């Protein structure tokens, strides 16, 4: 079937027109409602259309975050619509379609026993960085940052952050919930119980995420709440009483017994680039404001090959765009822009 | 760890009992 | 007993000078000559004078470098003088320096005597000053040639770090062959190993990385009982040279066959405890290929050197850092964007 | 003397690695 609707430029405009679009298939179903394959007419082009249940009477965080945003490493919302048990409505988000997921790819070299080629992880999570200092620019936080949300173009190397369906304007002051975030990429202040979090929780997770590529499996896969803290013990050993008070102010624990941190260096392979853990060390910590903002991740010495004039894809191509930053992007330090932006880049 | 873990963040016990699982 | 001379002004004027000092004790002896500690008249300060022999009518290399050097972290050259054995032509060039009581060297040792390994904050601060340092040397296209622990002077109390001995060091001329047997053989990179005579200051940056492996690993880390030796210990931790690698040391050096070895992973190098940030910079220091090294403002600017741009950073000692921030335009000049990194925001 | 020899013929590295597995 050929379906036509009213829709509105994701952008805008906003001035409402006629999208048809056809091939329609069933490609995600959860308690979030229904993710859609479909092709538009008039460019052939692959879209996938995200529908949810809506509250009438109110507005839709995810569409409201989703109009502001317009970045390389983001997952493009091209039109929205609504549809559809008679005083039912629908929210349709129509997004660019890409098929593939770090997760996927991640999973493929893990089931062969093997690890993620080097330049992939540093391709792949500074992507990921740029998406991240780009929404937190607003204020805007994930809150829900895993493999399985890290959209990839195959042949190209493009990663997209998809799925803010989580996402949140974070305004200092006024509490979100705690219980957030998919449990192995979960920061511990939100296992605290903390409610006056920031962005930094993103980063956390991003840190996860590295690690995880590094391992070939999840570096802290708790069985439950509780457990994963057990599983950040393991590493990280028991938080201080200032780091505690830094997690979650309204939290004490007078009497408990202290454990050292595991050395990173054993945590992770003996081959694993010491570059990789080093970076790992400064987005795994129990202190909220000692992680590294994302554009600081940027900026790190592990990312040195990317800023590299001569660097290439495994698969002889060249690289994705890395460089072209806006004053957005770069907001909460302008100054770094002449480290992230090498020589051989500008115009 | 749902009301488990709401009990252990309430009552102060949530390392105590992580660090216990520990072993 | 005062000893009374016509000496010449490190920096500035050129015109000579009467200088007095007094209290001349030996504090060192070699191949190279002595050195002396004194004290000078004008002012109480003690200073230290390097007494080599040199022939004339030539040019002391070294005397020339030290005269266009003015930086916190090296050792400054107050005065120069010549004086005469009594053998006729036997004559003297003495240089009058800064004197600084300790070393790297000293200062490890007694770590490493008292079975502790040295704390992680003097790495931090001793390794940035090195760089630094050569950042500035480098600037003027002077290569050190010997960066070793007992290169670096260490005033205890406030941690400064000065880099000393300029016997070695030259001013690099691109086209214009080096000596390939120079360095002490610990801190020597491969390329001069493999013969190169076309080498750059890239070969401080090896020698400095083996200095902050040793101050990981409480001794050095390649001990090579000889020059092929020498090489093996960095066979042991870096494997074999690929063809490329051979090429950017030596590109009139070629061996068609040889059996690979791989290299033994930088985390099993260093003891369990070492700060991954400090294997990570050791790691870009430590490479064959001598262009894939850090630049020292490079290595100024790695992440392992983040705790002391920290504005609450303190000594053991309960003192201050020295200065660390005040760079100046010369030093910078190889590469302004990395002050942004460079210079924290507490410092501007 | 015996570096130099082995830069020249060009057997540093085979001399290097058969001493290491000594
Ligand atoms: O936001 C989302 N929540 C759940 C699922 Br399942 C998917 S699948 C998807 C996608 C897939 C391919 N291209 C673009 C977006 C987005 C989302
Ligand atoms: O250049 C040098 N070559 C050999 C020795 Br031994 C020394 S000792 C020294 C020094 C000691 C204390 N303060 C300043 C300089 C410099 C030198």
């Amino acid at each position: 079937k050929v379906t036509t609707v009213v829709a509105t430029p994701g952008q805008g405009p906003d001035r409402p027109q006629e999208v048809s679009y056809t091939d329609t298939k069933v490609i995600g179903n959860g308690s979030f409602g229904v993710v859609y394959q479909a092709k538009l007419c008039d460019s052939g082009e692959l879209v996938a259309i995200k529908k949810v249940l809506q509250d009438k009477r109110f507005k839709n965080r995810e569409l409201q975050i989703m109009r502001k945003l317009d970045h390389c490493n983001i997952v493009r919302l091209r039109y929205f619509f609504y549809s559809s048990k008679k005083d039912e409505v629908y929210l349709n988000l129509v997004l660019d379609y890409v098929p593939e997921t770090v997760y996927r790819v991640a999973r493929h070299y893990s089931r062969a026993k093997q690890t993620l080629p080097v330049i992939y992880v540093k391709l792949y999570m500074y992507q990921l960085f740029r998406s991240l200092a780009y929404i937190h620019s607003f204020g805007i936080c994930h809150r829900d940052i895993k493999p399985q949300n890290l959209l990839l173009d195959p042949d190209t190397a493009v990663l997209k952050l998809c799925d803010f369906g989580s996402a949140k304007q974070l305004v200092r002051g006024e509490p979100n919930v705690s219980y957030i975030c998919s449990r192995y990429y979960r920061a511990p202040e939100l296992i605290f119980g903390a409610t006056d979090y920031t962005s930094s929780i993103d980063v956390w997770s991003a840190g996860c995420v590295l690690a995880e590529l590094l391992l070939g499996q999840p570096i802290f896969p708790g069985d439950s709440g509780v457990d994963q803290l057990v599983e950040i013990i393991k590493v990280l050993g028991t938080p201080t009483r200032e780091q505690i008070r830094e997690m979650n102010p309204n939290y004490t624990e007078f009497k408990f017994p202290q454990i050292k941190a595991h050395p990173w260096t054993k945590v992770f392979r003996p081959r694993t680039p010491p570059e990789a853990i080093a970076l790992c060390s400064r987005l795994l910590e129990y202190t909220p404001t000692a992680r590294l903002t994302p554009l600081e991740a940027c900026a790190h010495s592990f990312f040195d090959e990317l800023r590299d004039p001569n660097v290439k894809l495994p698969n002889g191509r060249d690289t994705p765009a890395l460089f072209n930053f806006t004053t957005q992007e770069l907001s909460s330090n302008p100054p770094l822009a002449t480290i992230l932006i090498p020589p051989h880049a500008r115009i | 760890p749902h009301r488990l873990l709401q009990q252990l963040v309430l009552s102060g016990n949530l390392i105590k009992e992580a660090v216990r699982r520990l072993h």
